[PDB]
């Protein structure tokens, strides 16, 4: 079973620049440790607005995750997570942009959930979304609830705090489910 | 529409400043601050403005107020300048 997985990563100002680097180094760690065909990737940075940093088409082509994210600029403006998800749903998972139609679609959201917009993610229901919480600002009633709002259900199975990447044994042996 | 004040402060390394994000729309759909500094907001009575206290600021920093209004989303930055002791 093929899997289309998209990294939606928080490049808002609320994350330190060293924290941002940690998020890049994280995505690279995941892609490196999944260089089999089954997983096809794509990454979009969100802040005030959204930009896809690479397509599935691009991963399928270049295939070098180091040189694929090598040109990211930390956006450093508001945190518009809600419309960010909607963007991934409608603008990244596409026939034209290299998405496999049969593939079961996954989303990894990395943010502090201090989100600066509101809405609904109905457009991305069928996308199974693990969300992972980094940031000094993810420590509040609101932020936490916001994180769980983005997650698949039941919430406390798709939400974790980034650590110094301990999930690279945890999440991974659960991401080895999807390949079948 | 938002407005932030003070627009620019100077303060000694490890000091603190309160800033005030104020919106024009008088019941803003959402109003807050975006910064990587540590922050704590205050007594609200009313939702036109929040007041955030940025404590123990260590290096030169920025802070950005936003308010999602009927009219749109607005931004306003405030520059914190810190000097050593
Ligand atoms: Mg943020």
């Amino acid at each position: 079973m093929n899997v289309d997985l998209v990294f939606l990563f928080d490049g808002s100002m609320s994350l330190q620049p060293d924290e941002f680097q940690k998020i890049l180094d994280f995505m690279k760690d995941v892609m490196k440790k999944l260089s089999n065909t089954s997983y096809q990737f794509a990454a979009v940075q969100f802040s005030t607005s959204y930009k896809t940093e690479f397509d599935f088409s691009d991963y399928v082509k270049w295939k070098d995750p180091d040189a694929l994210l090598k040109h990211v600029k930390h956006m450093l403006l508001l945190t518009n997570t809600f419309g960010a998800i909607n963007y991934v749903a409608t603008e990244v998972f596409r026939e034209e942009l290299g998405a496999r139609p049969d593939a079961t679609k996954v989303l990894i959201i990395i943010t502090d959930g201090e989100a600066t917009d509101s809405g609904n993610i109905d457009a991305a229901k069928d996308i199974i979304r693990y969300i992972i919480g980094i940031g000094k600002h993810s420590q509040t009633k609101e932020s936490q609830e916001t994180l769980h709002k983005f997650a698949s259900k039941p919430a406390s199975e798709f939400v974790k705090i980034l650590d110094t990447f301990e999930k690279l044994k945890d999440l991974f042996t659960e991401l080895q489910k999807k390949i079948y | 529409m938002v407005s932030v004040s003070p627009s620019k402060v100077t303060l000694p390394r490890g000091g603190s400043v309160l800033v005030t994000c104020s919106a024009s729309c008088d019941q803003p759909k959402l109003l807050g601050i975006e910064t990587p500094l540590v922050k704590k907001e205050l007594l609200l009575p009313g939702n036109n403005r929040k007041v955030y206290e940025l404590s123990n600021v260590q290096e030169d920093s920025q802070v950005m107020c936003y308010a999602n209004c009927p009219d749109g989303q607005s931004t306003a930055k405030a520059f914190l300048t810190v000097y050593w002791t």
